[PDB]
DNA sequence: TTTTTTTTTTTTTTTT
């Protein structure tokens, strides 16, 4: 309304609100600022595509955070679950496939059953927090396949037979397979989701808790802060009523590509499927590209331009999408 | 429940310089030898004392025992206790606790109170396997935390095992082993289908232990004790014994004079008590 | 009973009859004529047969009974139309019932404990098709809770229900045609039929027959095989052309039921001796003593499908060489 | 059990708090039965202080409680003393890891329609939960504690039901090593079986060990021995029952005062000495116990602000945070 | 069923050391060939032993293991049509309820199962889990419990049993001892009074000998075949069968037979020596008892209230070599070479 | 229903030499290449033949169709353009379902149908079949060979008719395809059910620049529009129905000398005997497709043809069943 | 104020 714009022209105004929002995502944890930058690509989400020759492509966003122990992988996957409009918090062993997808209940009175949304129907125009996704059983896990891409549900038991509308966007986090990145191991050896899994993501941010006599200084002298205060240390954020009132404004504005960016965007997935193709070389491996990760691009762009109010895409939000999927790898060859 | 026309006999038994030996010779008496054995059935049946400290500490008054035809010395256990127990494991209600549909199983732990249980391959018993019996015959508890149910389960009783590791660890002593014998038995069945004292006197004159004493070590008993664990451990240590086995002693001592009514244990029980011990 | 029959038949519906017990080659006629669009297989064909004409089920001076059944499976490789005779089989024999050994249950496929106005029983396949054939398929499938519902029930016959306080009995005389495929999904020809077949030793055991099929690779087969399916989806019923209609067939085989076939003392003489031979090729897995018995009951059903009263040795002969042929 | 405090009781805390070291009379206090094991005592008692819980305006929540793991050779008192925990803490629920399944320690769903039923770690809700042969829980049901032990609620999806229930405990834990005996020639991941995102959430990771030593091993046997020469005040010699040291009721009741009515602040000259151990502990190389994640340096400003609520102090100052590290440097690196 | 004033005095006439027993033993299940040992023992678990009281149990147990078709399965389908009351019992047919008791409104009460149904004479069951159980307890004295329906009481049985068992799922097997050849917790085994295994020993000339016997009885059962059943009685039985359910109950029924004590001695004698050498590579006095139940079984088999000592050596011969097959590869031949004085050594 | 100038349209379309591919293409539009696929798939909209012999059996033009692959091949998604496309069906997956909501279910005592019998005269799509138990996939395998379903179970003891096109997508034992195992232990089913299926696919990304700069060319094109030759669907539905009943394509004696020579020059390398089966029931759908009453040499060419081609037979080696990387595509 | 299978899906502990 007219008067939300009175409030969101202030913030506009002020200006390099992509990176003020992304600081403004748990203002509580220190540095992460790629990762955060990487959320909140999650809020606004990529568009979703019905196309008049009858076929439909998603436009939810899936990001894996995969990392070492205590990282605030879990901190984050909770403050995301209060920021948004209408996200659902679950865990890896709380939870079945079933109980987490939908459920065929037997007896709630006269021996006849009844269909019930689980986890990822509340999360219905909204977000799942799936934390702990490695401990999460395979029989489990391979239940989500359905959910992240195509983005329907459906079901076929007990004389039940039904689809479920189900549209939302998953944050997984997990641990490396021995609890904590072993540089020993290959990438994927380390990640251990198979390869139809990790297609759906849009983003894998590999981080990782590597020890420096500076960085760890510079961690407790923040952390030491919001112990001593309730405050963050030092900038200014956006409190979360005034950004969601940003974020369900930037949602409608539906941004469309341009045809000097769709032939640099191109480019990018030729090189990356080239790189595919030679760098299967264990140290450095993160699987095979693929067509999910060119729509990766397509979304992740889609949502930069969402949030700098764009009427279309422009190139500036192409190379800033491809540096998140880049900086994601590079946080294990940096070391 | 005991009156002055019953005791008097109690005390009688009580002032018998041989009383000790009184009970093996009336313990499974049919079977011949086995002489330590039957000493270790006894204090198990007088066991220690139940104590309280004063910040809430509790210590095990109860004794257990490991062994290696002796099934009938156990099967004569479930008659002479107060209260006895005789399984494997045969149950097959498990030993220890059990859920079921959910609900919960007592075991023969749980079912045994003060007493006895006695178990004749505790080797072969795997039904609610060992791991339960670490809690249970340790800890005098059995805990219990799966499909929704929580609960303590006292087990406040001691363990009879027969046998053949880790459970040598819980066991707090370890003992191991004719014919003309075959020709009598035989003779006593025969004739059903064609010291001499006795369970009448036996088990009542326990129960009135049990009930009117609890001794303690004398001062010169804990001089001769502390000095006997470390050259233990002096010993061990040039060529384990531990602070778990110093409490079986003790507890064994204790049990040693509680067959006098004696109100303090000496050097007299402490040298059958480690006699005994270095009989593992 | 025969009289019973021959009084039930018109004399136009007999002069029809009467032709095909004058003929000789009748016995190898009757085995062409079984499921016509089947190809090969003849032993296979020939053992359907002695099944639907039964043996004479018979009890001893010590009440104890022997069975007079034919129990029969068929194991294969796939894609070898051991299901096409179950189908043809259920499609054709009175009292017929066909079953699936996955989609059935130890309650639907014997006694089931049900209730209306307190508990009652009801039948499964087993009931609905006693003096009839109780097909199988996909028998290796079945749950093996449930595989022991049927060896309950074929040498012992007499299901017995003793549950949901209506402790009750029921005779059951009824033979089995039962589907499988080996373990693992083609035929490991260097195994043990046991372990080709995953099941109950016992179970195997009492089973008369068991044609282990195997896809043969030979061209001259195979060259005549795909000219018969394509000849079937060319021009259909015309394709198929059995020496006799199954209405004339039944006819006969309703007739050939009504003869008790008895030894002669040459065909006891010569049982003793195909015992032996049959032993002493296991030097014990599938020859027990159940194989005689299953011996005699296929002399007597060749008899009968002869329309004779005595068992020739000629008839052993036949009868021994069916389970020869079942080793593989 | 609850307490009742009245104006005599609290004079008596509030001047003995003053006392020059309070937390050695108090943590010698715990469990006296019990022999020489300083250290473990000394964390047991900011166990039962807990620390400060701090919910951000953001939602953001913040762990205020200590975990303790114990892990040693067989016959040790690793056990004996969470026995004592479990009747002196205020609320306490116990448990061991084979009598553990992963739901029926944390909440299991049942048919009544359904309801979730509370499990060990939801029960003890402000309390303390106490797991004994913690390693012989299955890897498939230590899952089920990493939910807990730092979000501090349970979650669960189940059969149509989903919901998140509190669960602020703290848990104390014993263990053994993999090969009976601490194998003190071989690496601590090696002895111990348990994954670091396990030993991650443990504060203190106490490996505790029978050693053969003559003075010892006296002084322990003397001092259990002078232990079973007890008798109950108005009992009798072999009549069966039915430098200072506080009285276990009134250590319960200093407990609860501090629990109830101080709320630590921390200092900036503390926050110094926090952030000179947590960046020096991690980066040098000497090998630890388990490893240093930044979850270690939420440990000390825990156990610092746990001190200072020992010491009845608004304020957490600078010899609270060097207790705690000194009690962090013993637990992680090695004996001071 | 029960005999009559002609029959009383046919019976103590009858009643011959001229092989009684033996042509008793001879009957059982006349068409079933050879395993003789396995008609000794059926006869003694019809005939049965006396119950004595303070706790001595009369009934004589028996477990028939064996590779297939054997006719162990069919010998208990023989035992229904033989002894007085017994009750047959599919191993898979059966609820635990089935076997035990029930509850159903009239008002409300309870029923008894299979083993309630069972009295004195001889249950028949086979296929050896809480089922199982229910026989565990059932073993010690012959007496259910139950606490349904708040009803917390017991229920006799005082019964024999007769099981069948089909080993390993497969075939028997010399290797390993029998106590692994089949699901059995060793107190069953003991308190068996005999157990019996049976092999398929493929010797020709044995092989012949059955199938002579077989197709004759299939002739003998043609309905082309009321008096010439008499001629085909045909002497397969040296008794016919027609008096064996009167001489079986008329042993149990007026003979309480009681044992001769001045040669008990000896059962004690051999019971010492057995020991010796079963303890030199186990044996009970469960397995002292089956040899006086058996003793008095057999003096029920020649209708005799004084237990007399040839029924002490038939007895001996029936419980010895049952423990040969324990261990049997190793160990027999050792066995044999002591034990060859005692079984058989008359 | 068809009018005479909807008549009219459908035999001019008829008559077009591109028929083949128009209506490949036309079947799901915004899908790139995967030529073998669409032209497979579109056959089984049209089926082979229906045929009851008086006895003897009965026998269907129902076609099932395996696309086994790698992921984020576009399995799901062709199987979304058929599920809209087909007249009658169901939409599930291998994880979704039971073997009783699959089939039928014994409800309140009464028989419900499950996804299956909901599904017969059309197609049932069954996504994630890898991910189904082994008791779900042990179900099938009367369903598929016999058309029908049967049941015994507490008082409901009967058969239902079944007649039901599978088509299923699936993906490799390990998420994506292995080239050094062999193509029977990638796909990883049971071969009495692998054997069920009429044709069967790898789909396979082989990485190759010179096509993924028009793969990726045309899937972003579709972003240049917020809602963005080939036939109309209202008119393709109505081509199809009208082949469906007016249609009945009658073997030629001609077209029998190719079909036993091609199964023996199969067989001789396994090609067991519902390859034959398969391939007449595919030669008849394309004859179907083309408005012929009567099967002809050049449609057993390509019902050969598209069999060898949708496994990659040409790629595969002639023995250790592995395949050559390098062939695939050129 | 008290129970029996048999068919079904989802949960939970128990055994090779
Ligand atoms: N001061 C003490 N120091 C050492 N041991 C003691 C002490 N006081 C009592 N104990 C004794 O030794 C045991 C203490 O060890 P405890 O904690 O019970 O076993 P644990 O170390 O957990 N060993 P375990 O259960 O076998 O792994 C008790 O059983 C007592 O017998
Ligand atoms: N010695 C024998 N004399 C006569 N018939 C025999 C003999 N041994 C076996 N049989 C026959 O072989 C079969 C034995 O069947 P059965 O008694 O059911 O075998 P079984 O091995 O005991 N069966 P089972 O317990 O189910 O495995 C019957 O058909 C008997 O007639
Ligand atoms: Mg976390
Ligand atoms: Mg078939
Ligand atoms: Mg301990
Ligand atoms: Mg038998
Ligand atoms: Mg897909």
């Amino acid at each position: 309304t007219s008067d939300v714009e009175e409030r969101v022209m202030e913030l506009i105004t002020s200006g390099d609100v992509y990176n003020r929002l992304a600081k403004s995502i748990a203002p509580e944890i220190y540095g992460n600022l790629d990762v955060k930058k990487a959320l909140l690509l999650l809020l606004v989400g990529g568009v979703d595509k019905r196309v008049g020759d009858g076929m439909k492509i998603r436009g939810d966003i899936n990001v894996c955070l995969m990392g070492d122990p205590g990282v605030a992988k879990s901190q984050l996957l909770k403050a995301i679950c209060k920021i948004s409009p209408r996200g659902v918090y679950t865990t890896g062993k709380g939870s079945s496939g079933v109980g987490l997808t939908a459920a065929v209940m037997k007896d709630p009175v006269t021996d006849e059953m009844i269909l019930e949304g689980g986890a990822l129907v509340l999360a219905d125009n909204g977000i799942c927090c799936i934390d702990e996704f490695d401990k999460m059983d395979e029989s489990d896990r391979t239940a989500i396949h359905e959910v992240m891409e195509q983005q329907t549900i459906s079901i076929s038991k007990a004389g039940i037979n039904t689809t479920l509308n189900a549209r939302t966007s998953i944050l997984a986090a997990a641990n490396p397979l021995y609890g904590r990145y072993n540089p020993r191991l290959s990438p994927l050896d380390n990640i251990n989701l198979p390869a139809a899994l990790l297609s759906r993501f849009d983003i894998l941010f590999l981080m990782l808790d590597i020890p420096s006599r500076d960085d760890d200084e510079k961690l407790a002298e923040h952390v030491t802060y919001v112990h001593m205060h309730n405050k963050q240390p030092d900038f200014t954020p956006v409190e979360p009523s005034k950004m969601r009132e940003y974020i369900a404004y930037a949602k409608t504005k539906r941004p469309v590509m341009s045809e000097a960016v769709n032939d640099y965007v191109v480019q990018a997935y030729i090189r990356l499927r080239q790189d595919s193709k030679r760098e299967m070389d264990s140290k450095f491996s993160f699987g095979q590209a693929t067509p999910r990760t060119l729509l990766g691009i397509i979304r992740l762009s889609q949502a930069l331009a969402k949030l700098r109010l764009a009427d279309m895409v422009d190139i500036d939000d192409v190379e800033e999408a491809l540096r998140l999927v880049r900086v994601s790898k590079e946080s294990l060859y940096q070391e | 429940m005991f009156t002055e026309e019953e005791e008097e006999e109690f005390l009688q038994l009580s002032r018998n310089p041989k009383l000790y030996e009184i009970l093996t010779n009336s313990i499974a008496p049919s079977i011949f030898g086995n002489e330590d054995i039957k000493k270790a059935i006894v204090c198990l049946l007088m066991g220690g004392s139940k104590k309280i400290l004063p910040d809430g500490m509790r210590l095990r008054g109860d004794i257990n025992v490991l062994l290696l035809a002796k099934s009938q010395l156990l099967k004569f256990v479930e008659k002479v206790s107060p209260i006895a127990v005789y399984t494997s494991g045969k149950g097959a209600a498990g030993l220890t606790a059990s859920v079921q549909r959910f609900y919960l199983e007592g075991g023969a732990m749980v079912l045994a109170d003060g007493g006895v249980v006695c178990i004749d391959e505790f080797d072969k018993m795997r039904d609610e396997d060992r791991v339960a019996i670490h809690e249970a015959m340790e800890q005098q508890t059995i805990s219990i935390a799966k499909a929704g149910i929580t609960t303590v389960l006292n087990s406040r009783t001691s363990v009879l095992a027969a046998a053949n590791t880790t459970i040598l660890s819980r066991f707090d002593m370890i003992f191991i082993v004719n014919e003309e014998r075959d020709i009598s038995i035989a003779n006593h069945v025969i004739n059903i289908h064609t010291s001499e004292i006795s369970i009448e006197k036996m088990k009542r004159y326990i129960t009135y232990c049990r009930l009117k004493c609890a001794p303690r070590l004398s001062p010169q008993a804990a001089e001769k004790l502390s000095s006997n664990f470390v050259t233990i451990r002096k010993q061990l240590l040039i060529n384990p014994i531990t602070i778990r086995q110093l409490e079986a002693i003790i507890r064994i001592t204790e049990s040693l004079a509680k067959l006098e009514l004696s109100p303090i244990a000496q050097e007299r029980h402490v040298d059958e008590a480690i006699r005994l011990f270095q009989a593992s | 009973d025969q009289e019973v029959f021959l009084n039930s038949l018109s004399s136009d519906e007999i002069n029809e009859l009467k032709e095909m017990v004058k003929d000789e080659h009748i016995y190898d006629k009757l085995v062409r004529s079984i499921a016509p669009a089947v190809f090969g297989h003849e032993a296979v064909k020939k053992g359907i047969l002695l099944q639907m004409l039964g043996g004479v089920h018979k009890s001893t001076v010590e009440g104890i009974k022997l069975r007079g059944d034919i129990n029969i499976c068929v194991v294969g490789d796939p894609s070898t139309s051991k299901s096409q005779f179950l189908k043809y089989v259920v499609g054709f024999a009175p009292r017929s019932v066909y079953t699936s050994g996955k989609a059935s249950s130890a309650a639907g496929l014997t006694a089931a404990v049900v209730r209306d106005e307190d508990y009652t029983i009801e039948a499964g396949a087993l009931m609905l098709a006693d003096n009839g054939i109780c097909c199988i398929d996909e028998f290796d499938k079945m749950d093996i809770s449930d595989q022991v519902a049927i060896h309950e029930a074929m040498e012992q016959q007499t299901i017995s229900i003793a549950k949901a306080g209506i402790h009750a009995t029921l005779n059951a005389r009824t033979s089995i045609l039962a589907a499988a495929n080996p373990v693992g999904g083609r035929y490991n020809r260097k195994l043990s039929l046991r372990g080709n077949l995953n099941m109950t030793a016992p179970i195997m055991s009492r089973f008369d027959l068991f044609f282990v099929i195997l896809d043969d690779c030979n061209e001259k087969i195979d060259t005549e095989l795909a000219s018969h399916i394509v000849d079937l989806h060319m021009k259909r019923d015309e394709a198929i052309e059995p020496p006799f209609s199954a209405e004339q067939l039944r006819r006969y085989i309703k007739y050939a039921r009504t003869f008790k076939p008895i030894l002669t003392k040459e065909a006891r003489s010569y049982l003793v001796e195909k015992y032996k031979e049959l032993r002493k090729d296991d030097a014990s897995y599938r020859i027990t003593v159940r194989q005689l018995e299953s011996m005699i009951r296929l002399s007597e059903a060749i008899a009968r499908a002869n329309c004779v009263d005595e068992i020739t040795p000629s008839f052993i002969a036949e009868a021994y060489d069916l389970l020869r042929q079942s080793i593989i | 059990a609850r307490q009742m405090l009245t104006d005599f009781d609290i004079r008596n805390i509030n001047k003995l708090s003053k006392k020059k070291d309070i937390f050695d009379i108090l943590s010698q206090s715990l469990a006296p039965s019990i022999y020489g094991h300083d250290h473990i005592k000394k964390a047991i008692l900011l166990m039962l202080m807990g620390g400060v819980e701090k919910n951000l305006e953001n939602g953001s929540h913040l762990r205020g409680d200590i975990n303790i793991l114990m892990v040693g050779d067989p016959s040790t008192a690793k056990s004996q003393l969470l026995r004592f925990v479990l009747n002196t803490a205020s609320l306490a629920i116990a448990t061991t890891g084979r009598g553990s399944s992963g739901v029926g320690l944390t909440a299991a769903v049942t048919t009544d329609e359904r309801r979730l039923e509370a499990g060990a770690m939801v029960l003890a809700d402000r309390g303390v939960v106490c797991i004994d042969e913690f390693d012989k829980m299955t890897d498939v049901d230590r899952v089920a504690i990493h939910e807990v032990m730092e979000q501090q609620t349970v979650t669960i999806a189940k059969a149509g039901i989903h919901t998140t229930l509190n669960a602020r405990c703290s848990v104390i834990a014993a263990a053994n090593p993999v090969f009976g005996q601490y194998d003190v020639n071989r690496d601590p991941h090696q002895n111990i079986a348990l994954p670091d995102s396990l030993l991650s959430r443990f504060d203190l990771l106490f490996v505790v060990t029978d050693d053969i030593n003559e003075i010892r091993d006296r002084s322990i046997s003397e001092h259990v021995l002078r232990t079973h020469r007890y008798l109950p005040p108005g009992y009798l010699e072999g009549e069966p029952v039915r430098p200072k040291l506080v009285t276990i009721p009134f250590l319960r009741k200093y407990v609860q005062y501090a629990k109830e009515r101080v709320i630590p602040q921390l200092t900036q000259e503390a926050i110094n000495v926090i952030v000179k151990n947590y960046t020096d502990l991690r980066n040098d190389d000497n090998t630890k116990k388990s490893p240093i994640t930044a979850r270690t340096l939420e440990t000390l400003i825990r156990l610092a602000t746990a001190h200072a609520k020992v010491r009845l102090s608004k304020t957490v100052n600078k010899v609270d945070a060097k207790v705690a590290a000194n009690l962090l440097r013993f637990a992680l690196l090695g004996e001071d | 069923f029960s005999w009559t004033e002609e029959e009383e005095r046919e019976f103590r006439k009858i009643s011959r050391d001229r092989g009684i027993i033996d042509k008793i033993i001879s009957s059982m299940a006349p068409s079933i060939y050879g395993h003789r040992d396995i008609k000794t023992a059926v006869a003694c678990s019809l005939f049965g032993g006396v119950p004595k009281n303070v706790s001595i149990r009369g009934d004589i147990n028996v477990l028939l293991l064996g590779d297939p078709g054997t006719a162990k399965s069919q010998i208990l389908k023989y035992v229904e049509k033989t002894a007085h009351r017994a009750v047959f019992a599919t191993g898979q047919g059966a609820s635990a309820v089935g076997l035990t008791a029930s509850v159903r409104k009239d008002e409300w009460t309870l029923e008894g199962g299979a083993l309630v149904l069972a009295d004195k004479g001889v249950c028949l069951i086979d296929e050896f889990d809480q089922d199982r159980t229910s026989i565990h307890e059932a073993m010690e004295q012959q007496s259910i419990s139950i606490s349904k329906a708040g009803i917390v009481t017991t229920l006799q049985a005082r019964c024999s049993i007769i099981a069948a068992a089909n080993p390993n799922g497969g075939r028997y097997n010399s290797t390993l001892p029998l106590a692994q050849n089949v699901s059995l917790t060793e107190p069953i085994l003991s308190r068996f009074d005999i157990l019996c295994v049976v092999r398929d020993l493929v010797d020709e000339e044995a092989d012949e000998r059955l199938a002579t016997f077989v197709v004759d009885s299939h002739v003998r059962s043609h309905p082309e075949n009321l008096q010439r059943q008499r001629k085909k009685e045909e002497e397969i039985s040296p008794i016919p069968q027609e008096l064996l359910m009167k001489y079986i109950h008329y042993a149990r029924t007026k003979i309480y037979p009681k044992l001769h004590q001045m040669d008990m001695d000896k059962v004690s004698r051999v019971y010492a020596d057995l020991r010796r050498e079963s303890i030199s590579t186990p044996i009970t006095v469960r397995h002292l008892e089956s040899i006086l139940r058996i003793a008095e079984s057999f003096a029920k088999m020649r209708l005799s209230e004084f237990v007399s000592s040839y029924d002490l050596d038939r007895a001996i011969k029936v419980v010895v070599d049952s423990f040969v097959d324990a261990q049997k590869v190793s160990v027999r031949r050792q066995l044999r070479r002591s034990f060859a004085i005692y079984t058989l050594g008359h | 229903q068809i009018t005479d100038q909807d008549l009219a349209k459908i035999r001019e379309v008829a008559a077009r030499e591109d028929l083949y591919s128009l209506l490949a293409r036309s079947i799901a539009p915004s899908i790139y290449e995967l030529e073998d696929v669409k032209k497979g798939i579109l056959l089984q909209l049209f089926g082979g033949t229906n045929k009851t012999f008086t006895k003897g059996g009965r026998y269907r033009g129902d076609i099932n169709i395996l696309l086994c692959g790698d992921p984020s091949t576009s399995k799901s998604q062709i199987l979304q353009y058929v599920h809209k496309i087909t007249p009658r069906g169901v939409y599930t997956s291998g994880k979704g379902s039971s073997a009783v909501g699959l089939t039928a279910y014994i409800t309140r005592l009464v028989l419900e149908s499950g996804a299956l019998v909901l599904s017969d005269g059309g197609v049932c799509c069954i996504d994630e079949f890898d991910k189904m138990s082994d008791s779900t996939r042990s179900v099938l395998h009367e369903v598929m060979e016999q058309q029908t379903i049967s049941i015994a179970k507490a008082g409901i003891i009967t058969t239902l008719n079944a007649r039901s096109s599978i088509l299923a997508s699936a993906n490799p034992i390990g998420s994506r395809y292995n080239p050094n195992l062999p193509v029977t232990e990638n796909i990883d089913l049971p071969p009495p059910l692998l054997s069920r299926f009429d044709l069967v696919y790898l789909v396979l990304d082989k990485v190759d620049e010179k096509n993924d700069r028009e793969l990726a060319k045309h899937l972003t094109n579709l972003y240049l529009e917020d809602k963005p030759d080939v036939l109309p669907v209202e008119f393709l539905t109505m081509y199809i129905s009208y082949a469906k009943e007016h249609i009945h394509p009658i073997i030629t004696e001609a077209a029998k000398t190719e079909l036993v020579r091609a199964y023996v020059g199969m067989r001789k390398m396994t090609a067991t005997t519902r390859q034959l089966e398969s391939m007449i029931r595919l030669a008849e759908a394309h004859a179907k497709m083309k408005l012929k009453n009567v099967v002809e040499l050049e449609d057993v060419q390509e019902a050969v043809r598209l069999i060898r081609s949708a496994i990659k037979d040409y790629a595969t080696d002639p023995k250790t069943g592995k395949i050559d990387m390098n062939l695939v595509q050129t």
